[PDB]
Formats: structure tokens, C-alpha cells, sequence
């Protein structure tokens, strides 16, 4: 009666014809059926264009192998809807809201449309604010923004998943919040790895996983970020809870948008990305913000094509990023966890008008000392240590102490060591590093600075290692 | 003698039982044909990716479906397609035969033997586009897949269920790396243990025919054709064959993986499959993107490479290891298809021509090569003796600018320089000579324990060679308990050190000097 | 004098590396864009 | 045409054919000159979408079978001294020995201007 | 082509001619203009296939 029928199938792009008064909205989710029993499934098409003559062009979110022309297409009357609520915590979903570990779970929850508008202009927060995580290096040298965006440049084997678990723990305990992990273009191996790791660390009960995997057509790899964002938006707006959203490889969201644009026959822009690259990145990142006292903070892994920071995809992504955390392997080999590169990280609110004058002074002094040590490190490594001066040695010893004190007993290490993690207030961090640069701890042995919290933990370690003052 | 009336009565068997009643079929008609694509009017019920039968046994695949025609890719013998011919419907999407009779054969990207040794007895059929294992159907990659190559097996280990890209310019030794990885499973096949046997599938896409013949000859001279299938889409085959070849090779070896077996699959030059699919999609007039690629080419490769998995225990525990090969141009890993496959896979092995000319063979750039699985894909002995190796080579590479001024360097700096030269000479390896993991453990023990500081750098290889020879003849117990216990306990290390010292006092350098500390 | 000269020389070489990398990435993007323009121009000419 | 004459000499007469081909690249270039006139969308560098497959249909006939020999030798033009051009990059995969001449060696007066670091043999 | 015809008429009578094509690039540009105005599909740099 009021249902359509397939007309053209060319790859993931399906054209559907509807009766005259039954043309679906843009972004509506239609349901076609593949009945060939080898590939029997239910295709979820997403209306993308109105072609005239009652034809609509849709992008299929499943592979269209086995689809026949003329099969009935049912209109759902709404866009892709994901299940929302607290019951989505501890489970894994895909871009469509289907539970992957327990199929059929969430069919009875409230459902929210993944296409929403950002907060109204009168509802935005005009004053930026720092998100006190409790980590010394992050709170001091790279202060995160509450409701802002953080790039994460951690490679492989530098403890990036451990830092993810750490931020999960901190937002769930220091802020009474929650976490949503968007795997955009997520490898199924690493998806299962992350699932079992979060289940073992017992931080799955605090996280909602949404995986748009790599073996899927570009539609779901494009919409999975919005699915996870809608879950986080429910947690912030309706539950009244600070959220932390992990978008791993936002670049794959950009790339899926580019692929969908090429499939739809649109003319490519500069370099090759879609003509609406900035608008897509904007409609995504504008929803991650602070609203009415609650917040959604995002940690996003970014890929830089050909290491070109002028490439349109990272040049567009970085217009929305507020901080940067680079996980170094050199710092990881030193046993310093989290392996945050202090000179190579950065933050936009390390400014006296936000953090204060003393915080800025201490951070700049620490960065100066670490950079001078980085200058001296090669002459040390080739010629030897006391080829240097004694001023140079004073600086090198102070810098080793400072570089080792930036490590921490993270909440993610409690499962392996039993001892609870630390949460150092920013004032105590400023005091500690001020005293470290002044030289008040140049005699305490270096090992006394590895993986400790505030100043009292440093003192206790020094006492159990036979030194003080 | 030959089974004569066996022949004639076999065919009388075939005909007497010839029954093909008059079924009702749904036909169409070719309206145009060119460059390997045929448009077919009619066929209202044909589905996407369905096999179509043209006159003369020609096969096509229904790719484009619209209100006028069906654009189909002719799968060979395209020059026999005419406007006005009748196209019959099959009702089946692309599938291939699968079974154990495929071991030792060379087949089409359709399951048809092209080596001429008769037909292949098939267990079952399997569709080409069956979905990959679910995110919950998997298991952490934990067992090692030994390539027999010291550089790979020590620096960028490969697990069972992992996707390791082999990427290089050309004539850098990628096919050699994969052929040696195949040959190294000979001893695991001889063991008769189904939990240690690795079946191999070698997909050859767009290669010269004599090149595939040479690869098969190398795999035969190594006795590796008892557990290896070759899915060959030669350069003379159609674009549809080159596009389908890795899906045929992956449909085979998924039967095995789901039967609780462990498989390795080598997609030789996925770049040629990408170019065949680009040809197909441009002839079907699909929108081109960057480098004229259709826009679903990333999907083309990721759908293929996500079927390489490590299944859970309730699915049998089988695994499929992938070794996709990518050929770059002028070391441009920032190209389109290189970027896609680097994004997809779990680790990369970058082979370079500059390293290949300097004598570093296999020419694996250990500075940029990576394995995201890592130490989980190693045995204890190799994880111990080769955890020292990465930053040794880092220090050596950042010190080799001072090679002409070792007099001006610190003690530790000159030590690192000499150790790095020795270790670089250690990872060199001949072609088609893979080593078991115990011999690799012993060689890297030579390297990192310091037992090479007395040997000239131009004598390391031979030294190591001879030592292993000695150990294979005299002290086989060390290698045996390394193989059996997967760990080099301290007593085995003591006996190994003493063996090394004795061999040293027996060994003669090429300059005539000594190698004794 | 040689130590200072070689310090300044390595700094100049670093800045030259940076500038050449910037120009090379600029060209790389330009070549991709021009190739796409040619491909799409032909594809539109045929339609 | 010339390949058909050589194939006759190889299959029917059967004696030690030599087959020289001056600029097999002109085959691909002529294929690309008519491609759009035939109504085909162009591929990357303006070549026909069927570059590799036409080249493989031609090159796989230039071969020696078991017992029948054809020593083939082809000159291959490299457009604008760019060895990454799709035509030579596709011709590379069809050969047992490639002698690669260079203009950097030509400019030095060294003849034959063979690039020893790029030339190869199986 | 006009100059080449004028020269070939002499060449075929046993005479020796020298013809100088000043900026064949301008001819290629003119041919590209013609082919793009006749809406023939372009190649590289919008040049015709021939
Ligand atoms: N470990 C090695 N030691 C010495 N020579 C090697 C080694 N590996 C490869 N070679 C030589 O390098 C040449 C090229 O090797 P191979 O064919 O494996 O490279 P390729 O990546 O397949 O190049 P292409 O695919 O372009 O032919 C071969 O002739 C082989 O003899
Ligand atoms: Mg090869």
C-alpha cells in the first residue's frame, strides 16, 4: 500500500520508488529484505537524496549482495534510532543499536534519533573551564577542557588502552559520570580485545561500547560516531551526568564520509575529501559540549595522512580540538606511566587567564627544564655524562627527578598491583613541581619518584629508601 | 596400462542417467557488450552478485541492477558475447568448492583445476561473501605463526589470526618472505598434529603465468605442496577473475578455519585486485574518487581482510592468518591503496630497495616495521632473547653517523656501535632457508648475550651458520628442550654458553685471527 | 669555531628540511587534486 | 600481427624464435588514445580503465611453452622518466630480466646508460 | 600542415626543404581549444587523446 520497492542496486547505493504521498524524509531508515537463505538479512537503508519522480537514493548499511529489484521496502518513519538509558552500560552495540554480545537486548529501551541539533546558542557555556582529572602531567602541562576535545596521538605499545581505562575510572569515580567508546572503523580483533580488557578491569559496567567495524560499508562507519554521541547525549541531558566519549580514529569517520560522498556521485573537493567535509566535522563536534552544568568531554584518536598537518582532514579536525596528548615510546621505555610526552603534548587553556599565574609559571619552568634536558640528552648519550659541566649536571639531575615525578600510580594499575590509584589536586601538583624545580629534592634518589601521588607519597617513599630533607 | 573400458563405461554411466526435464527458466537478452561488460535486458528476479550463464558456458556476475538492464562482468571468453544472445539465470550467488582435495592443486578463482591433474574432489560448497566472525566469536591472538625469518619472528612477530601486511616497492623480496613463511610450516605439517599443522593458501593475482609456475616449483622443491593450495588469476585472466581471486582463496581456508584448523593465506599483490576492481567499476560507470577508485575499494579490502580471525573455543578454535602483499611506487606508502591496507592490518613489514642493495636481506626496515600484537605472538625464549633487540638497533642507527669517529666516542657508545653492527649482520638470512624457532632463539642469543663481540662483523653469518651446524650435530638437547618447553631456562643457557666457548676456540676467522675472548 | 659553525649549519639544515617538507606536501596535495579534476572532467565529458 | 607470426613459428615449425618489439608502450598509448572515444571513463593518469588486462592479454602470448622457446626482448618507453607511471609499472610484472636505462646515467656520458641499482634479473 | 604541404610539394620534386615549426605548443593549445569546444572528452591537462 504505502510501501516502496527497489528500482536500482549499484553497490551500497539503492534507489527506491514509493507511492506519490509516501516519499520518506531525508535520513529516514527503510527496511528491505534479502531472502536468499545463504545471505538472508534485513537491509537498513538510509535515505540520502530525493531524485524526483518518487525515487529516493539511499545508502545501505549492510552489504547488498542478494538484493532483488522490486522487493518491498518498509518505511520506519524516523532516522536511525539507538537505544538510550543506563541499561546500555556494560554492553556492545553497532551503529544501528543492535546489541552484539546479547542480541535482542535493548529492543524495549527508549530509542533516540542519531540526528540531533547541538545546544541552542543561549544554552552554551561562554566561559571555558578546566577538567581536573587528578593526573599530575595532564593537570599541569596539558590541562584538559571540561566539555572540550582532546586529541590522543598514542601509537601501539605505549599504553593507550591503559590511559583509556584510566580516564574511564577517573570520570566514573571523581565525577560520578560515565563513558561511551565509539570505535569508528574498529578492527574486530582490537574490538574484542578492548571488550575483554574492560570486562577484566571491571570498568565495563561503566562504559557503553559502540563499534562500527572495518568490514562494513561506509554508512555505518560514518554513523557510528553519531550513535555513540546520541548515547552520551542521553547520559548528559536526561540522566544529568558528565560523560567521557572516546572516538577512536575520528579520521575514519572523515574517510567514511568521503567514501559515502564518492558513492553518491558528488564531485570531489580539494585533495579528494567530500565537498561537505567541514560541515560534517562541525555537525559532529558541535554536539560534544557543555550544557546546563553537565558536560561531554571527548578524547579522540586522530590519524594524520602522510604526517601532513595541513591535510584537509586533520586541518579540519584540529579546528575543534582543545588539547593534545602524545604518548611517547621513549617515555614508555623509561617506565614512566602514563607515557605522556610532556614537551610534545599541548593544551590551549595553559593560559594565565584560565589556570592562574602560578600554574602557568610552574608549567613553563618545568617545560623549560625538560626542553633543556632534551637538548643535553644527545651530548650525554654520545660523549658521556660528565663531559658536561656541573651546572649542566645540576640541571640534568633536576630534570630526571621532574621527568620521573610526572608518572603516577594510575587507577588502571590497581588490578595488577592491588594498591589504589592517586588523585593529586592541582594545587598540590603546582606546589610539588615548584619545589622540585627550586631544588628541594635534588638529593632524594631517583627511584623514589617513580609512580607516586602527591608530596606525602614521595616523602614516605624517601623514608622507606633512607633519605629526606 | 590405461583403464580403457573404465573410460567408455564411465561416460555411458554419465549419459544413460542423463535427465534434464523441461524446467521453466527466466531469461534475458544481451543488449550491448564491450570491454568485458555485458548489459542484459530482462531477468526481473536476478539478485545482486548473482551468477549468469551466457551461451557457450560463459559466466557473468550481475553487478549493476537498474530499471533498464543488468550490468554484468563477463568472467572470461568475453569475445563470444553478442547483442541478442540469451542469458539464463542461475539462482545462485558466487560460490566455490571447498575441501581437503584442494591441497596441492592450482585452481581458478572458481574452484576449477588449471594444472591438469584431474578434477578436485569437493567436500562442500561455500559462498564467497559469507560474513566474517562476529566480534564475540573471536579470541585474543596468542599463538605464534613462525615465519622462519629472524627479522620478522624477532622484531615484528606474527600470531595465529593476525593480518600482517608485507609492503614494498618492487623486487624487494616480498614474495620471497611469504614463500619462506609457507616453507617453514613443513615441519609442523610433518608432526601430524592438527593443532600444530598450518594449511597454506597462496593467491596469485595478476601475475605472469611462468611466475606462478616458478612459485609452485619453489614450493614443491621444499615439499610444501602437501599443505598448500594456489588460487591463480594469471595476468591473462579477466578483470573479474582478478577481482574474485582472493575471495575464492578466502572461501577456501574458511572451511578449514571453521573446521577447527589453522590456515595461512597470502594475497600476493592486493594492488592488482584493487586495479581490477577499478577497471570493473569504471566500465560499469560508477563514480570515481581519488585515483579513480570506485569509493568502496576500502570496503573491498577490509571485507576480505576481516575474515582472517582467531576463533573462540566454542567455534573450534581455528584461525586464518593473512599476509596481504602491497607493491608501492617509489616508497610512497602515502598512496591510496597502501593507506587503506596499512589502516586495515595488524602490523606492517616495510621492505626497501636501498636496504636490499646494501646487502640487508630480507630488506625489512626494522625502524618503521611494527606488529600491534607483539610479544603475545612469541614463545618465552624468543620473547626473552629478542626483547633486547629493538633498542639495540635504535641506538646503533642513531650512532652510525659516528662510525668514522669511534675513537672520540664514550665506552658505552662504541660498545653500542659494535653490538649494532653485529646484530645487523645477524638478522641477514639467505633465500628459501627458513629456520625453526629454536635455532632463531640460539642465534639471537649469540647476538644479544654478547658472544659475537669477539667475531669480526664480516664473519658473523658464517660463524652463526657453523655454530648452528655444530649444535644440530653435537648438542641437539638444547634445541630439543627449547622446542619442547618454549623457554630457555638458566641451565640450558649455561650449557649453551659453554658450547659457544668451545666452538669459539675451534672457530677460525677469515683474517686468520682468533674469536676467543 | 667548528663546533659553533656546525651547530648553526645543522640548524639551517633542519629549517631547510622543514621548508622542503612543507613544499613537498603542498605539491602532493596539488597533484592529487589535479588528478581528480582530470578524472572527473573526463567522466563528466562522457555523461 | 608480429606476435601471431612468432606464435606460428613457435607452435608449428618449432625452432628457437627470437621476438624483438620496439616500444611495446605504443600499444598501451594507442589503446589510451581511443579509450574515451569508445566511451570509457578514464583511470588514474588518463589511461584506459582496461590497461592491465589488455597488457596481460598481449604479454601472456609472448611466452615460451614447454619445449618451445621464444626469447622475447621489448623496449619499454617510460613516460617523462617516471618509473611510477602506470604503463611501465604494469609492464614490470611480465618480465624475467629488466634492464632499466636512466637519464641521470645518460647525462654523465656512461653508455649503455644502465641504472645498475634498479636493473634486475631473476 | 599548410607549411608541411608547401614543403612536401618541393620535397617530392627532388629538392631539399627545411621547415621550422615555431612553437608547436601553440598548435597543441589551439587543437585542445577546438576539441574542448566540440565537447570531445579531454585527457591529461584537458588535452585530447590524440
Ligand atoms: N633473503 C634474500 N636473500 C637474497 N636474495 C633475495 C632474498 N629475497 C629475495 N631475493 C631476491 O630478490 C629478487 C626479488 O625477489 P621477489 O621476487 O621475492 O621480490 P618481489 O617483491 O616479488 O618483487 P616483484 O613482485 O616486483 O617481482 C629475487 O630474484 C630474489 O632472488
Ligand atoms: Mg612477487
Amino acid at each position: 500500500d504505502t510501501s516502496g520497492r527497489v528500482v536500482r542496486v549499484t553497490g551500497p547505493v539503492v534507489d527506491v520508488e514509493f507511492p506519490r504521498g509516501s516519499i520518506p524524509e531525508l535520513f529516514n531508515a527503510l527496511h528491505a529484505e534479502i531472502t536468499f537463505e545463504s545471505l538472508a538479512k534485513t537491509l537498513t537503508l538510509e535515505v540520502a537524496q530525493h531524485l524526483g519522480d518518487n525515487l529516493v537514493r539511499t545508502i545501505s548499511l549492510q552489504p547488498t549482495d542478494g538484493l532483488v529489484r522490486g522487493v518491498e521496502v518498509i518505511d520506519t518513519g524516523r532516522s536511525i534510532s539507538v537505544p538510550v538509558g543506563e541499561g546500555v552500560k556494560g554492553h556492545v552495540f553497532n551503529a544501528l543499536g543492535d546489541c552484539l554480545d546479547e542480541p535482542g537486548y535493548g529492543e524495549k529501551f527508549e530509542h533516540w534519533s542519531i540526528h540531533r541539533k547541538p545546544p541552542a546558542f543561549e544554552e552554551l557555556e561562554p566561559r571555558t573551564e578546566m577538567l581536573e582529572t587528578g593526573l599530575k602531567v595532564v593537570d599541569l602541562l596539558t590541562p584538559y577542557v571540561r566539555g572540550g576535545k582532546i586529541a590522543l596521538f598514542g601509537g601501539a605499545g605505549v599504553g593507550k588502552t591503559v590511559l583509556i581505562q584510566e580516564m574511564i575510572n577517573r570520570i566514573a569515580r571523581n565525577f560520578g559520570g560515565t563513558s561511551v567508546f565509539a570505535g569508528v572503523g574498529e578492527r574486530t580483533r582490537e574490538g574484542n580485545d578492548l571488550w575483554v580488557e574492560l570486562a577484566e578491569a571491571n570498568v565495563l559496567k561503566d562504559t557503553a561500547l559502540v563499534f562500527g567495524q572495518m568490514d562494513e560499508p561506509p554508512g555505518t562507519r560514518m554513523r557510528v560516531a553519531l550513535s555513540a554521541l546520541t548515547m552520551a547525549e542521553w547520559f548528559r541531558d536526561e540522566q544529568g551526568q558528565d560523560v567521557l566519549l572516546f572516538i577512536d580514529n575520528i579520521f575514519r569517520f572523515t574517510q567514511a564520509g568521503s567514501e559515502v560522498s564518492t558513492l553518491l556521485g558528488r564531485m570531489p573537493s580539494a585533495v579528494g575529501y567530500q565537498p561537505t567535509l567541514a560541515d560534517e566535522m562541525g555537525e559532529l563536534q558541535e554536539r560534544i559540549t557543555s550544557t546546563r552544568g553537565r558536560s561531554i568531554t571527548s578524547m579522540q584518536a586522530v590519524y594524520v595522512p602522510a604526517d601532513d598537518y595541513t591535510d584537509p582532514a586533520p586541518a579540519t579536525t584540529f579546528a575543534h580540538l582543545d588539547a593534545t596528548t602524545e604518548l611517547s615510546r621513549a617515555v614508555f621505555s623509561k617506565g614512566i606511566f602514563p607515557a605522556v610526552d610532556p614537551l610534545a603534548s599541548s593544551s590551549t587553556i595553559l593560559d594565565p587567564s584560565v589556570v592562574g599565574d602560578e600554574h602557568y609559571r610552574v608549567a613553563q619552568e618545568v617545560i623549560r627544564i625538560l626542553q633543556r634536558y632534551k637538548d643535553l640528552q644527545d651530548i650525554i648519550a654520545i660523549l658521556g655524562i660528565d663531559e658536561l659541566s656541573e651546572e649542566d649536571k645540576q640541571l640534568v639531575n633536576r630534570a630526571r627527578r621532574i621527568e620521573r615525578f610526572l608518572s603516577q600510580n594510575m587507577m588502571a594499575a590497581e588490578q595488577f598491583t592491588g594498591q589504589p590509584g592517586s588523585t593529586v589536586p592541582v594545587k598540590e601538583t603546582i606546589e610539588a613541581f615548584d619545589r622540585l624545580c627550586k631544588g628541594d629534592f635534588d638529593h632524594v634518589p631517583e627511584q623514589a619518584f617513580f609512580l607516586i601521588g602527591g608530596l606525602d607519597d614521595l616523602a614516605k617513599k624517601a623514608e622507606s629508601l633512607g633519605a629526606k630533607l | 596400462t590405461i583403464p580403457a573400458d573404465d573410460i567408455q563405461s564411465a561416460i555411458e554411466e554419465y549419459v544413460s542417467s542423463f535427465t534434464a526435464d523441461t524446467s521453466r527458466e527466466e531469461v534475458g537478452t544481451v543488449v550491448d557488450a564491450g570491454d568485458g561488460i555485458a548489459h542484459v535486458e530482462g531477468l526481473p528476479s536476478v539478485m545482486t552478485q548473482e551468477l549468469l550463464e551466457f551461451p557457450g558456458g560463459i559466466l557473468g556476475v550481475a553487478l549493476n541492477l537498474d530499471e533498464h538492464s543488468v550490468g554484468a562482468v563477463i568472467l572470461g571468453d568475453f569475445e563470444n558475447i553478442e547483442e541478442g544472445q540469451q542469458v539464463k539465470r542461475t539462482g545462485e550467488v558466487l560460490s566455490v568448492p571447498v575441501g581437503d582435495g584442494f591441497l596441492g592443486r592450482v585452481v581458478n578463482p572458481l574452484g576449477q583445476p588449471i594444472d591438469g591433474r584431474g578434477d578436485v574432489d569437493s567436500d562442500t560448497r561455500r559462498a564467497l561473501e559469507l560474513q566474517a566472525p562476529s566480534v564475540v566469536h573471536r579470541q585474543g591472538v596468542k599463538e605464534p605463526l613462525q615465519t622462519g625469518i629472524k627479522a620478522i619472528d624477532a622484531m615484528t612477530p606474527i600470531g595465529r589470526g593476525q593480518r600482517q601486511l608485507i609492503i614494498g616497492d618492487r623486487k624487494t623480496g616480498k614474495t620471497a618472505v611469504c614463500v619462506d613463511t609457507i616453507l617453514n610450516q613443513r615441519q609442523n605439517w610433518e608432526s601430524g598434529d592438527p593443532k600444530k599443522q598450518v594449511r597454506c593458501v597462496y593467491v596469485a593475482i595478476g601475475q605472469k603465468g611462468t611466475t606462478i609456475a616458478a612459485v609452485r616449483r619453489t614450493l614443491e622443491e621444499g615439499g610444501a605442496m602437501d599443505y598448500t593450495t594456489i588460487v591463480a588469476a594469471a595476468a591473462s585472466e579477466s578483470a573479474g577473475f582478478k577481482w574474485l581471486a582472493p575471495y575464492t582463496g578466502s572461501a577456501i581456508a574458511q572451511h578449514w578455519m571453521y573446521e577447527g584448523k589453522h590456515v595461512l593465506i597470502i594475497f600476493d599483490d592486493l594492488t592488482k585486485q584493487a586495479e581490477a576492481y577499478r577497471a570493473i567499476s569504471l566500465l560499469l560507470r560508477r563514480p570515481p574518487g581519488r585515483e579513480a577508485y570506485p569509493g568502496d575499494v576500502f570496503y573491498l579490502h577490509s571485507r576480505l581482510l576481516e575474515r582472517c580471525a582467531k576463533l573462540s573455543d566454542d567455534l573450534g578454535g581455528g584461525s586464518l592468518t593473512g599476509l596481504p602483499i602491497i607493491e608501492t611506487k617509489a616508497n610512497d606508502i602515502s598512496a591510496y591503496i597502501p593507506t587503506n591496507v596499512i589502516s586495515i592490518t595488524d602490523g606492517q613489514c616495510f621492505l626497501e630497495t636501498d636496504l636490499f642493495n646494501q646487502g640487508v636481506r630480507p630488506a625489512i626496515n626494522v625502524g618503521v616495521s611494527v606488529s600491534r600484537v607483539g610479544g603475545a605472538a612469541q614463545i618465552k625464549a624468543m620473547k626473552e632473547v629478542a626483547g633486547s633487540l629493538r633498542l639495540d638497533l635504535s641506538q646503533y642507527r642513531e650512532l652510525e653517523a659516528f662510525a668514522a669517529f669511534a675513537s672520540d666516542l664514550d665506552a658505552a657508545s662504541k660498545a653500542q656501535l659494535e653490538r649494532g653492527a653485529r646484530l645487523v649482520e645477524l638478522l641477514k638470512q639467505p633465500q628459501s632457508q627458513p629456520m625453526p624457532v629454536e635455532e632463531q632463539v640460539v642465534s639471537i642469543f649469540l647476538g644479544t648475550g654478547g658472544h659475537l663481540d669477539s667475531v669480526p662483523v664480516e664473519d658473523v653469518r658464517r660463524f652463526e651458520t657453523e655454530l648452528l651446524d655444530h649444535m644440530r650435530a653435537s648438542e641437539e638437547e638444547i634445541l630439543t628442550e627449547i622446542r619442547d618447553s618454549q623457554k630457555l631456562t638458566e641451565e640450558a643457557a649455561d650449557k649453551l654458553t659453554e658450547v659457544i666457548k668451545n666452538f669459539k676456540k675451534g672457530f677460525a676467522a677469515t683474517g686468520g685471527g682468533s674469536v676467543v675472548p | 669555531s667548528r663546533q659553533r659553525a656546525m651547530k648553526s649549519a645543522t640548524d639551517n639544515a633542519d629549517d631547510l628540511i622543514k621548508a622542503l617538507t612543507l613544499m613537498a606536501n603542498r605539491e602532493r596535495q596539488a597533484q592529487i587534486t589535479q588528478e581528480i579534476s582530470e578524472i572527473v572532467g573526463g567522466a563528466n565529458a562522457l555523461a
